RNA sequence: UUUCUUGCCGGAGGUAGAGCUACUGGAUGGCCGAUGGGCCCCACAGGGUUACUGACGUCAGCCAAACUCCGAAUGCCGGU
RNA sequence: UUGCCUCCUAAAAUGUAACGGAGGCGCCCAAAGGUUCCCUCAACCUGGACGGCAAUCAGGUGUUGAGUGUAAGUGCACAA
């Protein structure tokens, strides 16, 4: 006459949080994630819960390394 | 022992789609595509009814001579895309060949004859394949059962062949197994 | 080859009893041993 | 009765119950087979039925093949009570049909004994079905 | 025919050398201004270069096989201080006094030092 | 200036037995021994855990060297056993070491067997790695006999560049390996 | 309490600068550690209290 | 005009579909044939015979909200 | 039943309800934290006294099926 479940959590938004080609200032974070489903590119950093943010300003673009996705941050030239 | 290739009359399709393909379909056309080493993939309807006709002469597998706009090309049907309820073909394969060349295809077998009384002749595989050339391909090769003796298995490789024609599989891969009729208190007893 | 930690090991003489002398190193800290039956002793090594 | 020995899940949502067979649409294992031409639930006791009436009817010697399984439970809350409180316990098990699919297949010897048990099986289930034959 | 069945100890030491200088990689790198010089070694010689790994190239190179070091008639670590200085005023005149030291997956020691520490006194800060 | 001696008969007429009666191509072809292992696997001091002490002792006074304690790295219900437990000791001998260790077996303790009826030839992996155990620890003239406490076989095997059993048999003859004659 | 709440001082200043936990059963001594004293300016010892 | 629409461009997904010898589970019928089953000569050695049960494997057809070797349309983020 | 965490529902961004479907948490580890370096498992075949498929030894096959304190998911063999 129960049910014996009926808990979950709050959802964490993760996911993606920058998009290919979009300008980003250096430090921000990029995509929340739980493992390493991205995986740092160049000039990109790794955070504590394996959120990737921008070492430095420039435009987010994705990439395959080796069998493995990887987040860049590209530099825009300056006008 | 040469099959006349069977002479059909195709237009190019001047338009692709499934639009297209329905319209033609509803037609009374069979969309197909030409290929092989004429490395043209070709686009093709051709009549519904002259096809089915000659797929029941000839089963799936027979050369056709198709004219396209007046050239002649011979064809043998690849493969052919069915709908499950209502029958009608929807699409058809076709590689070109030329005499003189070896092609692998697959024959359907059909047991022939009457066996032994006390138990049942039952095929596990209805198809062999075989390596041979376009116009000598048969459309059909059979197995003997003539009263065998109690239950026994058959194999490709003990099948009688025809000339110029190659096994293809395994000659390990069963086709027809005799298997001991069910007995009154056996057949009911599997089931559940 | 360590410092100290393994057993000691030193060249020895081993005698046989027929008459058959072995040049050997072995952990015996005497370093000398006579055996009375040896590769040439037994009915099994030459067929006796 | 035709039960799975366990499910990983034992409450699931009924099966979507749309579209046409893709998968096991012809005549393999025997020569004359039941395929079917509706959406429905066939459950186990269908199957059952279906079974014994092909072989009451052919009785003699012949290969019935059974190739779908009711491995899907429906679940069934318990009388008179209202709405809520959970989802129910599985009670009925269940294979999903779509038109098109190949239910029962038979191996006999002769023709309109092997189609009568056929049509006497059909008789038998929730939707309608013909006997199909191991040609085009 | 006599088919060999096992693996031979070259493969093991190949691959793993390779693993060890990948391993390794994962966290040095050259750049045009510092960039990455790496070594091999072998029973008879042993190799440098100053890599700039943008592009893959090769700035300045270096190995036990030149007139000079073939001349000497000391140890494998004369050697490896000629190669050391060699390769140090190689850099010097290509323009770059800053490296990341590429051991190459081979222990740092021996003459893999004394070539690193040749290198650190002619002039090369690493 | 100092050699082993059976090392050195091995190099003088093993190498060119082997070379003319199996034929290499290469010379480097011409097989050897590369290795022996000796291994006491103890095994019930899963109770006992002072049984390996003489394990050692013993091991290490007929080898040469001192035995790496070999630990158990599963855990199962039924022997007692739990992960991290001292459950055998192995040495493996190369060289100088391996050569003398396998006269002291051979020229010395395989003969002391009691009823001693040769060594199966048909005790090779498939390759010719060739390993056989025993039951006492008293064929060893290292160790005295009243100053045993258990009775305890050894585990030897001798590792080579054989291809198959017969470079090894035709090696381990060629040593001097008194094997059964099936 | 198993792994209760510890602080630690430094001994050349008694000042308690940093609190932890560690468990008692299997630390059954006092914890000493060196760490950082921001007023001797410098890393030093560290005493559980 | 930053809003919104349409075209083009740069993205990240795991849904519909499909597939499963790509995993986790279910699951149909064959095939060979164990180990373990019984028996003979006669030992509880060993060997073979036998509805054996028939590991594994393999052939063909399948199934899944919490399966995925795969995999859209739309929507979404940005630019133009 | 009431707070927290993980998954499916949840319709490929995020978010999404029900007395919907399944489980965990209220800790633990002075190393199971930091760094430096080194290594590759599980399973399977073959050869070995106890020792049996199974315990430790040796040879081979083995790219991830093992393991990751602790649920589940995302990860990790470049190794986490
Ligand atoms: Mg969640
Ligand atoms: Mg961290
Ligand atoms: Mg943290
Ligand atoms: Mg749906
Ligand atoms: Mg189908
Ligand atoms: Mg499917
Ligand atoms: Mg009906
Ligand atoms: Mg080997
Ligand atoms: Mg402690
Ligand atoms: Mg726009
Ligand atoms: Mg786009
Ligand atoms: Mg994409
Ligand atoms: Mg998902
Ligand atoms: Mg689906
Ligand atoms: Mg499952
Ligand atoms: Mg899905
Ligand atoms: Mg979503
Ligand atoms: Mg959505
Ligand atoms: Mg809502
Ligand atoms: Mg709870
Ligand atoms: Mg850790
Ligand atoms: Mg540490
Ligand atoms: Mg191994
Ligand atoms: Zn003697
Ligand atoms: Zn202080």
């Amino acid at each position: 006459s129960s049910s014996r479940n009926g808990r979950d959590s709050a959802a964490q938004r993760l996911g993606v949080k920058r998009f290919g080609g979009q300008v980003v200032k250096a430090g921000e974070i990029l995509v929340r994630q739980r493992g390493t489903h991205f995986h740092p590119g160049v000039n990109v950093g790794r955070g504590g819960d394996d959120t990737l943010f921008a070492l430095a300003p420039g435009a987010v673009e994705f990439g395959a390394k080796r069998g493995r996705k990887t987040v860049n941050i590209v530099p825009v030239a300056r006008p | 022992t040469a099959n006349i290739p069977n002479k059909l009359t195709a237009n190019v399709r001047t338009r692709t789609g499934k639009g297209a393909s329905r319209q033609a379909r509803r037609d009374g056309k069979v969309p197909a595509v030409l290929y092989g080493h004429g490395t043209d993939p070709q686009h093709l309807e051709l009549n519904a009814r002259d096809f089915a006709a000659v797929l029941r002469s000839h089963g799936t597998n027979a050369i056709l001579t198709l004219d396209i706009e007046g050239t002649e090309q011979l064809a043998l049907t690849k493969a052919l895309d069915v709908h499950p309820i209502r029958r009608n073909i929807q699409h058809a394969d076709l590689l070109v060949v030329q005499r003189g060349e070896k092609v692998t295809v697959e024959v359907t077998v059909l047991v022939e004859g009457d066996a032994t009384p006390g138990t049942l002749v039952t095929q596990d595989a209805n198809t062999i394949e075989i390596e041979a050339e376009a116009l000598s391909i048969p459309e059909q090769l059979t197995v003997s059962v003539e009263g065998v003796e109690a239950g026994t298995q058959i194999t490709a490789g003990q099948i009688s062949l025809p000339e110029g024609v190659n096994l293809i599989s395994d000659p390990e891969l069963l086709v027809v197994n005799v298997v001991e009729a069910p007995s009154a208190e056996a057949l009911e007893e599997e089931g559940a | 080859m360590k410092t100290g930690i393994h057993p000691e090991y030193v060249d020895t003489t081993v005698q046989c009893g027929c008459g058959h002398s072995f040049t050997t190193r072995s952990t015996k800290q005497s370093g000398t041993i006579v055996v009375e039956v040896c590769s040439q002793c037994h009915p099994f090594y030459t067929g006796k | 009765m035709l039960i799975p020995r366990k499910v990983k899940h034992r409450k699931q949502h009924h099966p979507e119950q749309r579209g046409i067979a893709s998968g096991g649409t012809s005549v393999s294992f025997g020569d004359y087979g039941i395929q079917a031409l509706e959406h429905a639930y066939i459950t186990n006791r269908q199957i059952e039925s279906a079974r014994i009436a092909i072989n009451r009817h052919i009785k003699r010697g012949g290969k019935v093949w059974i190739n779908i399984f009711p491995d899907r439970p429906l679940t069934k809350k318990p009388a008179e009570t209202r709405m809520g409180s959970g989802k129910g316990s599985p009670e009925w098990w269940v294979a999903n049909v779509k038109p098109g699919r190949v239910l029962f297949e038979l191996s006999y010897p002769d023709e309109k004994t092997a189609r009568d048990a056929l049509t006497r099986a059909i008789h038998k289930l929730p939707i309608k079905a013909r006997i199909v034959t191991r040609e085009e | 025919a006599h088919k060999p069945v096992g693996q031979n100890i070259s493969e093991v030491r190949r691959n793993a050398r390779l693993r060890r200088h990948a391993r390794l990689r994962k966290k040095v790198a050259g750049t045009a201004e510092v960039p990455r010089l790496v070594v091999n070694r072998s029973a008879r010689h042993i190799h440098v270069q100053l890599v700039n790994d943008l592009n893959g190239t090769t700035l300045a190179a270096a190995s036990s096989i030149e007139a000079d070091v073939r001349a000497i008639d000391g140890d494998k670590k004369a050697h490896s201080v000629r190669v050391g200085q060699l390769i140090a005023e190689r850099a010097k005149a290509a323009g770059v006094e800053t490296v990341v030291f590429d051991r190459g997956g081979y222990t740092y020691g021996g003459r893999i030092a004394a070539l690193a520490d040749a290198a650190r006194e002619a002039g090369l800060k690493f | 200036k100092a050699l082993p001696r059976l090392k050195q008969r091995y190099r003088e007429e093993i190498r060119e037995a082997l070379q003319q009666e199996f034929n290499y191509a290469n010379v480097m072809q011409i097989p050897g021994v590369v290795k022996v292992v000796v291994n006491m696997g103890v095994g019930d001091a899963a109770r006992d855990a002072k049984l390996i002490n003489g394990a050692i002792n013993d091991l290490a006074l007929i080898t040469g060297q001192k035995p790496e304690v070999r630990r158990a790295r599963k855990s199962i219900a039924q022997f007692k056993l739990r992960e991290g437990m001292p459950i055998g000791a192995r040495v493996t001998l190369r060289g100088d070491r391996m050569w003398e260790f396998l006269d002291r077996l051979i020229s010395i303790a395989l003969p002391r067997i009691r009823d001693f009826r040769g060594l199966s030839p048909k005790q090779f992996d498939g390759t010719g790695n060739y390993t056989f155990g025993l039951n006492e620890q008293s064929m060893f003239h290292e160790i005295d006999v009243d100053s045993i406490d258990r009775p305890r076989g050894m585990d030897i095997t001798v590792v080579t560049t054989a291809t198959n059993d017969a470079e090894g048999r035709a090696l381990l003859r060629a040593l001097g390996f008194p094997f059964k004659e099936n | 309490d198993v792994r209760p709440k510890i602080t630690l001082a430094c001994e050349v200043c008694k000042h308690r600068n940093y609190i932890t936990k560690k468990n008692r059963r299997n630390d059954p001594d006092r914890l000493e550690i060196k760490k950082f004293c921001p007023n001797c300016g410098t890393h030093q010892p560290h005493k559980e209290s």
